[PDB]
């Protein structure tokens, strides 16, 4: 019987894999910006 | 296509199906909780609106300002809920602006802000977020009303749009 | 090497409740478990030496017979347990202190039982005297009954 | 061949463990969003996670049948639900050491008899309750 | 007055029970502490006894 596994959405490299990659990158770019701002504010101290 | 491409696509769609079914069950549970909690809220809202139901409280004539309260959530995948409320608020804004009345809109859902920010960016008064992630309660509504009064926009006439 | 007899680590082991010493008691329990595991790991004594088979399989002359003679003459010593006696003396002193505390508590219990019996017997009739009620419920000095 | 190739005690614990693990694998999809789920579903998720943590085993460290049946008994009878899922392995190792060291008689009786009788069931209940109480 | 009397008598009873537990607990724990002291001492000589024969056998 044919089955599947974990993390097979990005393996197919279809629309959903690219969508997930773009969403993760866009979220973590904002998170990196916030962390950089906080680190700069801390380093000013 | 080849065998490998078919296998990859089939496995990806299988995973997507499993995730969608799990989210369906989660949404069913949340819907059951909301349905249980709606009845006291329904009674409370009917009681609150009873005074204006039993009194002909109608706006006399044109008023310069007007606040529109578009209640929505931050989450997506909700179908046409956000689409319907956005269409309704856009229609109301256009209709009230045709009469030369200053229109300001408050959106408690980030989705409403995203949808209306392409065109009605200036009309935003105060935007709220983190709605729908947890069941709403009177504390959040009280905070929203408090900052609505504190916004400094003394709207002579007001309205609220919800699903 | 017969194992030393010891009592079971029952709930009384955890009944010590030493001041900042519960970790010490847990460590002692871990030591007991490790000692049991070590005892089960190997027999009481090491295996015997097949000196005859060794000599039959030993082509070397002198280096083997003298080695066997030294092994026979070899006598590993055994450790001392002075700390065990010291800890036993400390436990005896603690037991004496516990006995004194138990005697004091028994005297206090006898006093409390006598007081309870006196209170039960002295109840008598409800129609007692106001001053008589001060035995179990007296008033105070001036500027006391605020309400 | 099924359960016909098992000792009575191992069969008794293994039927319950198999049923519970099947129930967990049925509802394993919702583990990502299990916080906002039914109480029964969350209970099944917790029991299955604890059983899965019990199934883990190190390499080159085979276990005797009595030790396995004791661990599975301590698991299926709901003596791990309160315990943290990450602490199951440490608890499993400590409990194995304790039962091997102090309660060797019960393990020997289970091995010789081949079944977890009612008296042995009560003794195991007492032992697991005491060790769970003293674990913290 | 009845409530006061019953409160007094129950207080005396529970204090008596508490002291009855307290007198036992100290020596009950001290005995086990003394027993564990002996437990700690066991494994000393076994190490040397087991290792010496292994070393000599390895030499052979």
């Amino acid at each position: 019987g044919v089955r599947s596994g974990a993390g097979a959405v990005r393996d197919a490299g279809g629309a959903f894999g690219k969508k997930e990659q773009a969403d993760e990158e866009r979220y973590f770019r904002a998170r990196a910006r916030e962390q950089l701002a906080a680190l700069k504010k801390h380093h000013e101290n | 296509a080849t065998l490998k491409d078919i296998t990859r696509r089939l496995k990806s769609i299988k995973n997507i199906q499993k995730i969608t079914k799990s989210m369906k069950m989660v949404a069913a549970a949340k819907y059951a909780r909301a349905e249980r909690d709606l009845k006291p809220a329904r009674v409370y809202g009917i009681g609150s609106l009873a005074l204006y139901e039993k009194a002909d409280i109608k706006v006399p004539e044109d008023k310069k300002k007007h606040l529109i309260i578009g209640v929505s959530s931050d989450r997506g995948l909700c179908g046409a809920i956000h689409s319907s409320v956005a269409k309704q608020i856009k229609s109301e804004v256009a209709n009230l602006t045709a009469a030369g009345k200053e229109v300001k809109i408050v959106g408690v859902g980030d989705k409403i802000r995203g949808i209306l920010h392409r065109t009605h960016s200036d009309q935003f008064l105060v935007t709220f977020k983190e709605v729908g992630r947890k069941p709403p309660t009177f504390g959040d509504a009280s905070v929203i009303a408090l900052e609505l009064l504190n916004s400094g926009y003394e709207f002579d006439e007001g309205s609220i749009i919800f699903n | 090497r017969k194992l030393a007899l010891k009592a079971i680590d029952w709930v009384a082991f955890g009944e010590i409740i030493p001041r900042n010493q519960k970790a010490i008691a847990n460590s002692l329990k871990s030591w007991n478990e490790t000692l049991s595991t070590r005892l089960a790991a190997l027999p009481e004594k090491p295996p015997a030496i097949d000196w005859a088979y060794y000599k039959a399989t030993v082509a070397k002359a002198g280096l083997v017979d003298d080695f066997e003679k030294k092994f026979n003459a070899l006598k590993v010593p055994v450790p001392e347990d002075k700390y065990t006696a010291l800890v036993d003396a400390e436990e005896q002193e603690d037991v004496k202190r516990c006995a004194e505390f138990l005697s004091l508590s028994k005297a206090r219990i006898e006093a409390y039982e006598k007081e309870l019996e006196k209170m039960k017997n002295i109840i008598p009739f409800d129609q007692m005297t106001i001053e008589d009620l001060n035995e179990v419920f007296p008033e105070t000095k001036l500027d006391k009954k605020k309400y | 061949v099924g359960s016909a190739a098992q000792t009575r005690a191992m069969k008794q614990v293994a039927g319950t463990m198999k049923l519970e693990l099947a129930q967990y694998r049925e509802v394993a999809a919702f583990a990502q969003f299990g916080s906002d789920l039914d109480a029964a579903t969350q209970q099944l998720l917790s029991r299955g996670v604890r059983l899965t943590e019990l199934l883990k085993q190190g390499q080159y460290a085979p276990m005797a049948i009595e030790e396995q049946v004791a661990v599975i008994y301590a698991g299926v009878r709901g003596y791990l639900d309160k315990l943290e899922p990450s602490k199951i392995t440490k608890f499993e190792n400590a409990f194995l050491s304790h039962v091997i060291s102090q309660h060797q008689a019960l393990l020997g009786k289970i091995r010789a008899d081949g079944k977890i009788s009612e008296e042995t069931d009560a003794k195991l209940k007492e032992i697991v309750t005491n060790f769970l109480a003293g674990f913290e | 007055v009845k409530q006061a009397s019953i409160k007094q008598i129950q207080d005396a009873i529970d204090l008596e029970k508490s002291q009855q537990a307290l007198v036992q607990k100290r020596h009950y724990l001290f005995d086990v502490q003394r027993n564990n002291i002996a437990m700690a001492l066991e494994v000393t000589y076994r190490e040397r006894l087991h290792r010496v024969y292994k070393e000599i056998k390895n030499r052979l």
